[PDB]
């Protein structure tokens, strides 16, 4: 075969804070190699749950382009976050194709992201009111108005800021804690695939 | 901001009418709407919740059977139902659902006494 | 589906006196809850955002705190206007459920 190459798949699982719920961080990883025992070897063993590609041979069957995301949500919205189904996060911040190909990876983080006082830098859009087709980013941090009554300023009745916030409070059970997610994605733009494992030809 | 009762009569097993519950200016389609139902001597009992992207979850008791939707320019809610079995002769509450997180909106709708029996006025 | 589940149905032996009120569930929510007053034949009113806050006009005796499954509130004067109902609702948990009912009154 060949000398492996290091790989920022750690750069994208090891950060001091993963972007919040409003914007879903891309990073778009291009040029690398495959190889994911890592992430088995950094938590205690669960089930991806994920749909696209089986989880026994993501190192094989290799791509042209992986569409990579960070975000920190709930344990109901981790079993949420499956294509098809809608919701707050699901519908209003993060929706998936129909025809996704790629599957998210999952992980309980209670010792990093949350706080002793409650963390409450992770906000998410409860309030958008717009359908969302799969894979876009919107920031909508201007407040919005509803009632018929023309609201235009700051702070008012019936004049609702967008962008609310997670709370983070250690003693809370599973379903309530923080999860990173990093949702991975391939494309197939028929490139030159430049993103595989180890072989030799 | 107030709701707007619209609905009455007895009607039988079998036959369905048109549920409304209209709005003073508030907005419909794009706000989170709900309703629930009221036994007589009993509880509460969700019936259904639309947001809105336009999401139908509504509860596993009464699935395949109840269709929702809001008006786009009459402020009115619309549901209509299918096939009723006569154990919802209760009174149907609308409203929005109360808090997105935290907010002092409170407000609530009132309700009609429907009736489902197969004997008629008499 | 969360059982909504309340042991204490009818306190109406409080006249003016400490209410113990309480519900429970079954799987571990946290303070995404409220409770409501629906006043008979007429429709609901709500008292608490989200266990922690208070409604615009009610009297500020009405406290409630509540975490880890088990959520508790407190009137402590019972004034005569308070003659209904109190029920436990929980959300953001599909499907929302519904308590089955408290009674309260005054002798």
């Amino acid at each position: 075969p060949n000398i492996t190459n290091l790989c920022p798949f750690d750069e994208v699982f090891n950060a001091t804070r993963f972007a919040s719920v409003y914007a879903w961080n891309r990073k778009r990883i291009s040029n690398c190699v495959a190889d994911y025992s890592v992430l088995y070897n950094l938590a205690p063993f669960f089930t991806f749950k994920c749909y696209g590609v089986s989880p026994t041979k993501l190192n094989d069957l290799c791509f042209t382009n992986v569409y990579a995301d960070s975000f920190v949500i709930r344990g109901d919205e981790v079993r949420q976050i499956a294509p098809g189904q809608t919701g707050n996060i699901a519908d209003y911040n993060y929706k998936l194709p129909d025809d996704f190909t790629g599957c998210v990876i999952a992980w309980n983080s209670n010792k990093l992201d949350s706080k002793v006082s409650g963390n409450y830098n992770y906000l998410y859009r409860l309030f958008r009111k717009s359908n969302l087709k799969p894979f876009e980013r919107d920031i909508s941090t201007e407040i919005y108005q509803a009632g018929n009554k023309p609201c235009n300023g700051v702070a008012g009745f019936n004049c609702y800021f967008p962008l609310r916030s997670y709370s983070f409070r250690p003693t809370y059970g599973v379903g309530h804690q923080p999860y990173r997610v990093v949702v991975l994605s391939f494309e197939l733009l028929h490139a030159p695939a430049t993103v595989c494992g180890p072989k030799k030809s | 901001v107030q709701l707007v009762e619209s609905g009455g009569g007895l009607v039988q097993p079998g036959g369905s009418l048109r549920l409304s519950c209209a709005a003073s200016g508030i907005i419909v389609s794009s706000n989170y709407m709900s309703w629930v139902r009221q036994g007589p001597g009993k509880g509460l009992e969700w019936v259904s919740v639309i947001y809105s992207g336009g999401s139908t979850y509504y509860a596993d008791s009464v699935k395949a059977r109840f269709t929702i939707s809001r008006d786009n320019s009459k402020n009115t809610l619309y549901l209509q139902m299918n096939s009723l079995r006569a154990e919802d002769t209760a009174v149907y509450y609308c409203a929005r659902e109360v808090v997105g997180s935290n907010s002092n909106m409170d407000v609530w709708g009132q309700g009609t006494t429907v009736t489902v029996s197969s004997a008629s006025t008499k | 589906d969360i059982q909504m589940t309340q042991s204490p149905s009818s306190l109406s032996a409080s006249v003016g006196d400490r209410v113990t009120i309480t519900c429970q569930a079954s799987q571990d929510i946290n303070i995404y809850l409220n409770w409501y007053q629906q006043k008979p034949g007429k429709a609901p009113k709500l008292l608490i955002y989200d266990a922690s806050n208070l409604e615009t006009g009610v009297p500020s005796r009405f406290s409630g705190s509540g975490s880890g499954t088990d959520f508790t509130f407190t009137i402590n004067s019972l004034q005569p206007e308070d003659i209904a109902t109190y029920y436990c609702q929980q959300y953001d948990n599909l499907p929302r459920t519904f308590g089955q009912g408290t009674k309260v009154e005054i002798k």
